[PDB]
RNA sequence: GGGGGAUGACCCCAGGCGGUAGGGGAGCGUUCCCGAUGCCGAUGAAGGCCGACCCGCGAGGCGGCUGGAGGUAAGGGAAGU
RNA sequence: AGGUGGAGCCUGGGAGUGAGGGCGCGAGCGAUAACGUCCGCGUCCGAGCGCGGGAACAACCGAGACCGCCAGCUAAGGCCC
RNA sequence: ACCGUGAGGGAAAGGUGAAAAGAACCCCGGGAGGGGAGUGAAAUAGAGCCUGAAACCGUGGGCUUACAAGCAGUCACGGCCCCGCAAGGGGUUGUGGCGUGCCUAUUGAAGCAUGAGCCGGCGACUCACGGUCGUGGGCGAGCUUAAGCCGUUGAGGCGGAG
């Protein structure tokens, strides 16, 4: 159940565990959706194959949600007058790790 | 379990503080002795708000001896902000730092 | 035109405090240094804003030797091998791998070793 | 146009090319404005106290530092300035205008001369009746020329007169009625 | 800036974006005057005390505890901010 | 001519500093002495031209800091600890 | 009140409650002050007794502390402790990893240059008449003094030297 494909950004390493994934506001909307993920790492079974035999298959998950930025703060400071405050960004929708 | 206090206390906050921090949480009549046959002043005082402390108590707060003190403690305040000679000009005041007295009285 | 800026002042400064954790002994309440402090903190938390990404560059880096060698060999063979790769190119996972799954990592290992010689 | 005559299953009478046209938000509050304005008050603080007494700041080259301002209740920096001009004269043609198309707004309601006899006020618990609601609600009284007696008295006082009866008048929201006199003002207009 | 914007907004790519005196634009709370056919509250005005929803933000909202009586303005105005 | 692409020109409101140094080079002085000063040509720093390097070091080599912690190639500079 | 021989200077300090019903009596105690009862909607509303924040002193508890450096700290990983926004976070840190505070004036500043011990409140580009550009808008000949009259609200409207 445990794969590590890899999208417009590794961010991978999963299987079922919904993985928070980067935004991608074209093919998401897609609520509970599913859709293509390239390979490159077949990891299953203690079976492996290259991340080059792979780009072939590969696997797809459903569209979850749309994590809302998990807080985090950047105090933009210095002593050299000049402060500033901005935080969080990064979310993502969530979609679990369909695995194939 | 009871307590006794007292603010408007003229003494030594801090020494005061020794006082307690000794006889602390301990039985009754023991440290009774200690305040009873220690040293410096407070004692007295201490032991006073020991008395009407273990009389609250059984009185209106009740089973004797079996108690102690589960805690103790003083806060200070009220200062008594004192003047001194002027700098030989300008004053200079210290401050007997006023004293609280609370103190537990609790039956084992 | 009574301006008793009052109740407002005051909060900010909460403001901050909050800001204000219980860090260092003073501070923690340091209505100033306080303030300060932060500044100082922040910017650097920052400057730690993309720091890290980096720390991690190279985490993995050893976790990476500790193998990479382990078999029999360094980060300028692999690498060298490795892109000698075409259809599979990555670093980051591997490593948090050869460590979790020996067989999957072992391998490449090999194809690896191989590519090159 | 639908100019509607009182006394209302009696006539009615036009609308006057003035108040029709369209309207002038901007000039607008500003006929506004220029009110309140020339209608305020004014204040400030002591010019005595605030610059009252002697003063001896002292030396220096002691431990300090310096009959002004900067320590205390005392000085102010800039304060009610009472010889503060409060004034604000807007402007004849600007002021009309404004009432104008104003009241226009006011159209968006005609007060049968034969009221300017009516004696009680309760008389108008009557004329009332006759047509109530929220504008009303509103209402603004005015005759022309002589206000409209006890007409002058309730909970809704305020009696212009068919000359004397701007904007400050009820230009605010508001709805309310002119005794024809009135519409002496529109010549007013 | 430019290709059509329905009021939003959406798409391309060009195109940068470190910045003190200092220049231009945009927003935030502070006590007051409207109550532009505005009024909440003894089952709390407000300040206080504490927080893992809303905003780039300066603030918001909102929920728990406190406390004895107020005042809020959906919008424009004013200033001892 | 112009590949460029985005500087240019006039009218007009609002300005700030009106004394700087550091480096290379070409000259002046100077014991071709000084982290000396004095003029020039480019850069440099400007209390943020913040990060890399040279240990540490504005500053000299590379670099133009909108934001994204567990991506990828390199610069200069490095790869026995 | 207070320093000044004098002329003169010149403060601080308001708020219980609906009303006292303001705490008879009993308790330890020389008392003050503390324990009960009683008023009471509440007395952690209780006699300088509304709200009564911070700084600062206490009393217990969690975690933490004796081959260890820096205000800071913030990034990583770990154990203990609680999960009224539960498979995610709270708090505390053991290590290691990268780190020179903050303000004015400065060619240039960590600073060993100065500014400040700590907290709370005051405290600094304003008003008027002119002139000056820009803009929101009313007529192009545009526009009003002072005053006369009208004025719960008090309603502006006439005034034509300039």
């Amino acid at each position: 159940m445990f794969a590590i494909i890899q999208t417009g950004g590794k961010q991978y390493r999963v299987s079922e565990g919904d993985v928070i994934r980067v935004e991608s506001l074209q093919g998401e909307a897609g609520d509970k959706v599913e859709l293509k993920a390239l390979f490159v790492g077949g990891e299953q079974t203690v079976f492996g194959e290259d991340a080059g035999k792979y780009t072939v298959q590969a696997e797809v998950v459903e569209h979850g949600r749309g994590k809302k930025i998990y807080i985090r703060k950047y105090k933009s400071g210095v002593q050299y007058r000049r402060r500033t405050g901005h935080r969080q960004n990064f979310t993502a929708i969530k979609i679990l790790g369909i695995q194939g | 379990e009871a307590k006794a206090i007292a603010r408007y206390v003229r003494i030594s906050p801090r020494k005061v503080r020794l006082v307690v921090d000794l006889i602390r949480g301990k039985s009754l009549e023991e440290a009774r002795n200690i305040l009873r046959y220690t040293n410096k002043r407070g004692a007295y005082f201490v032991a006073k708000v020991l008395e009407s402390a273990a009389a609250n108590a059984v009185n209106n707060h009740d089973l004797e001896d079996r108690l102690y003190v589960k805690a103790a403690y003083v806060d200070e305040g009220p200062a008594l902000k004192r003047v001194l000679p002027r700098a030989r000009g300008r004053a200079d005041i210290i401050k007997k730092r006023t004293s609280h007295i609370t103190v537990i009285l609790g039956e084992k | 035109p009574r301006a008793k800026t009052g109740i407002v002042r005051r909060r900010r400064h909460k403001k901050v405090l909050k800001r204000a954790k219980g860090f260092w002994g003073s501070r923690s309440k340091q209505y100033r240094n306080a303030f300060q402090t932060l500044l100082n903190a922040a910017t650097y938390e920052y400057r730690d804003r993309r720091n890290k990404k980096r720390d991690f560059r190279r985490l993995w880096i050893q976790r990476i030797n500790a193998g990479a060698r382990l078999h029999g060999m360094n980060y300028s063979t692999f690498i060298n091998g490795l892109k000698r790769a075409n259809i599979d190119l990555n670093r980051k996972v591997l490593a948090d791998i050869a460590a979790r799954e020996p067989e999957a990592f072992k391998a490449l290992v090999d194809a690896s070793r191989n590519a090159r010689q | 146009m639908e100019a509607t005559i009182y006394d209302n299953t009696d006539g009615e009478v036009d609308l006057p090319d003035v108040f029709e046209t369209p309207v002038r938000s901007d000039l607008i509050g500003k006929a506004v404005r220029a009110a309140q304005a020339n209608r305020k008050q004014d204040y400030g603080s002591d010019e005595y106290a605030g610059l009252r007494t002697p003063a001896e700041s002292f030396g220096s080259g002691r431990g300090q530092a310096h009959r002004v301002p900067q320590a205390v209740k005392g000085r102010s920096a800039h304060p009610p300035k009472t010889e503060k001009d409060r004034s604000l004269d807007l402007n004849d043609k600007e002021r009309q205008l404004a009432v104008r198309s104003a009241l226009a707004a006011t159209a968006d309601v005609v007060v049968s001369d034969d009221f300017e006899d009516l004696v009680k006020t309760q008389e108008v618990v009557s004329l009332l009746e006759a047509l109530d609601v929220h504008a009303d609600i509103d209402r603004l009284f005015v005759t022309s020329d002589e206000p409209s007696t006890a007409a002058r008295n309730l909970a809704g006082a305020d009696v212009a007169t068919a000359s004397e009866v701007n904007t400050e008048d009820l230009a605010p929201g508001r709805l309310t009625v002119f005794t024809e006199s009135a519409l002496a003002e529109v010549a007013e207009r």
